[PDB]
């Protein structure tokens, strides 16, 4: 029942600072060291440092000395990491991870930090319907184009028992992200039964639907 | 710093096979107190890492006994017996005996399965996108194995290289296949100058290219 | 450097 809930993702400008949190539940916060770990996209894990919530003692990887500051608030059972002088190299997922004799027995879900001058931009959502058949299934899609920062979530109103979904990782294109999602449904159900993709982009707080039309 | 070197970088394994991952440290991981703080983690696609093994050979609560850790000093091994499709991901070794604590570079476990031909679908630009001045042509290549696949675009039979972006999914733990999108982005006026759009895939499962096309004149 | 997790104090 141990849970580590980290704060939400953040887009921040180069040169600025950011402070993220790690909220512990299901155990006595002071009983166990809290570690922090960095993972750059597609790269290995790196140990940043550790704090003893009992007394605030800290120990840092010297690679992050002067980059990361670890603190706790005992009353709120919360650990914090503050990063300063941000550069593109600081864009990463950051995890808190709790000691249990073993070093990282429980992990938070991570906080995604994006360091960039680009502004938050909601996506354009475009329906992907087949061109101008006799088959028993049909694949449809939605193209989610021109958004920033990551991420988006695409859902479909298709029958779960009779459809299959694929989510393709986003790529950067002219400073903005583009992704797509496909759904396959029985051809007997389309176009008679409406198929709609719902696209959520939390950073812009948008939730847009696109109906698939022949 | 203590360097942790993992081999292999990629490990393909069949269901029920045994996988063996090696971790070597640049210096002994035996602490002065006699303990060896060598641990193994698994990071599944899209998830946080999870502890598997601590102090070389001890399984964390809930980790089944087909995961076994062995070794000593500077050389360690993780063996995953009776591999299951859900074992895919990146395995990391880790040492906490010396500050700074350091991780190995990872070993990506891939599930081997029977060849599976891609289901290919091609889509014209939406009218909505065209009004905006852009034109993306999208091909989906779904549920195929092995992962290696090459996509060629043609416009009216001529090879089109510029403007193509390809994105693979990670391996699917349910059926061990891959899927990928290939997207050709043009301007509206460029798109409307031509008739046929073709995505062509070279894959182990076909002696010939796997072709999918639409023609703007078939409406 | 001092191993805080093992030593408990540094």
């Amino acid at each position: 029942e141990v849970q580590l809930q980290q704060s939400g993702p953040v887009l921040v400008k180069p040169g600025a600072s950011v402070k993220m949190s790690c909220k512990a539940s299901g155990y006595t916060f002071t009983d166990y060291y809290m570690n922090w770990v960095k993972q750059s996209h597609g790269k290995s894990l790196e140990w940043i440092g550790v704090i003893n919530p009992y007394n605030g003692d800290t120990s840092y990887n010297q690679k992050f000395k002067g980059k990361a500051t670890l603190t706790v608030d005992k009353s709120s059972s919360t650990a914090y990491m503050e990063l300063n002088s941000l550069t593109s190299e600081d864009s990463a997922v950051y995890y808190c991870a709790r000691y249990y004799g073993s070093w990282f027995a429980y992990w938070g879900q991570g906080t995604l930090i994006t360091v960039s001058t680009a502004k938050t931009t909601p996506p354009s959502v475009y329906p992907l319907a087949p061109g101008c058949a006799t088959g028993s299934s049909v694949t449809l899609g939605c193209l989610v184009k021109g958004y920033f920062p990551e991420s988006v979530t695409v859902t479909w109103n298709s029958g779960s028992l009779s459809s299959s979904v694929h989510t393709f990782p986003a790529l950067l294109q002219s400073g903005l992200y583009t992704m797509s999602s496909s759904v396959t449904v029985p051809s007997s159900t389309w176009p008679s039964q409406t198929v709609t993709c719902s696209v959520a982009h939390p950073a812009s707080s948008t939730t847009v639907d696109k109906k698939l039309e022949p | 710093d203590v360097l942790m070197t993992q081999t292999p970088l990629s490990l393909p394994v069949s269901l029920g096979d045994q996988a063996s991952i090696s971790c070597r440290s640049s210096q002994s991981i035996v602490h002065s107190n006699g303990n060896t703080y060598l641990e193994w983690y698994l990071q599944k696609p899209g998830q946080s890492p999870k502890l598997l093994i601590y102090k070389v050979s001890n399984r964390f609560s809930g980790v089944p006994d087909r995961f076994s850790g062995s070794g000593s000093g500077t050389d360690f091994t993780l063996k995953i017996s009776r591999v299951e499709a859900e074992d895919l991901g990146v395995y990391y070794c880790f040492q906490g005996s010396h500050v700074p604590y350091t991780f190995g570079g990872g070993t990506k476990l891939e599930i081997k399965r029977a060849d599976a031909a891609p289901t290919v679908s091609i889509f014209p630009p939406s009218s909505e996108q065209l009004t905006s001045g852009g034109a993306s042509v999208v091909c989906f290549l779904n549920n195929f194995y092995p992962k290696d696949i090459n996509v060629k675009w043609k416009i009216d039979g001529s090879e089109r290289q510029n403007g193509v972006l390809n994105s693979w999914t990670d391996q699917d733990s349910k059926d061990s296949t891959y899927s990928m999108s290939s997207t050709l982005t043009l301007t509206k006026d460029e798109y409307e100058r031509h008739n046929s759009y073709t995505c062509e895939a070279t894959h182990k499962t076909s002696t010939s290219p796997i072709v999918k096309s639409f023609n703007r004149n078939e409406c | 450097a001092c191993n805080l997790i093992v030593e408990g104090h540094c």
